[PDB]
């Protein structure tokens, strides 16, 4: 959905990586991410989590693609 | 180059945390005799496609303890 469409959630985006030139990276998350994780007063079980991707130069997709991104 | 000496100019500063800066390798920036050997061009976005199994990048960290006194200049 979009902000201009619905206003159910006050905030729904937490940026982690912005225009990194390396597809392989093991970066230390800033304190802002940790604060935003606990920054909502709503019930934690009543809110789902989603992961977003934005990239360029990917105008070709193979039969199989692999995505590996975990939390430490 | 099999006939002449090859000069490679690097960017080894690992702690330069500027977002727009990235460790890169350059070919024939300076002529083998010390003169200018041509312009410097990016290769880091290429070294994966040139069979470099982690053997084409040099990274330097002058102070491993960040004591404010760089060991190597």
């Amino acid at each position: 959905v979009n902000n201009d469409t619905r206003n159910v959630d006050k905030n729904n985006a937490i940026l982690l990586v912005s225009n990194s030139t390396n597809s392989q990276a093991y970066v230390d998350l800033t304190n802002a991410v940790s604060d935003a994780v606990y920054g909502s007063t709503n019930t934690d079980s009543n809110v789902n989590i989603g992961f977003a991707m934005y990239f360029t130069g990917v105008g070709d997709l193979a039969a199989k693609e692999v995505i590996v991104m975990d939390f430490f | 180059d099999p006939t002449d000496e090859d000069s490679w100019t690097f960017a080894t500063n690992t702690k330069n945390t500027t977002s727009s800066f990235n460790v890169d390798t350059f070919y024939q920036v300076f002529d083998e005799n010390g003169a200018s050997g041509g312009s410097a061009l990016t290769l880091r976005t290429t070294l994966s496609s040139l069979m470099c199994e982690d053997n084409c990048v040099l990274t330097l960290d002058v102070d491993a303890q960040s004591s404010g006194t760089p060991v190597v200049t």
